[PDB]
């Protein structure tokens, strides 16, 4: 389950 | 082929933390350009298509952690390399894999 604060994971943040 | 610099790599992944499954899915990425969370592409380096393995990334180094993930915890990934291929001109130009 994906959530807003970890939406990119496992892609790099930003 | 082997995962290496400038290959487009497709993986299937499961994210667990302390034995609890948190996520599952599939992605494609251009290798060698810091496109994944720190540690994951390093665990993928040199692997052949079809290899399945585990990788461990400290949760701190990813921006996700107001959550069910404890601070100082480890992200345990079970990863399977589905496909490795040469990048297209588009992909090399932008530094990212494309559909
Ligand atoms: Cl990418």
């Amino acid at each position: 389950t994906r959530y807003w604060n970890a939406k990119a994971l496992p892609f790099a943040f930003g | 082929m082997k995962v290496g610099q400038d290959k487009v790599v497709t993986i299937r992944y499961t994210l667990q933390v302390e034995g609890e499954v948190l996520d599952q899915g599939e992605l494609s990425y251009l290798h060698g350009h810091r496109n994944l969370i720190p540690g994951l592409e390093e665990a993928l380096e040199g692997r052949e298509e079809g290899e399945a393995f585990q990788a461990h990334v400290p949760a701190e180094k990813a921006y996700g952690a107001p959550g069910i993930i404890p601070p100082h915890a480890t992200l345990d990934f079970q990863v399977e390399v589905v496909k490795v291929r040469e990048a297209t001109p588009e992909e090399l130009l932008h530094g990212h894999a494309h559909p």
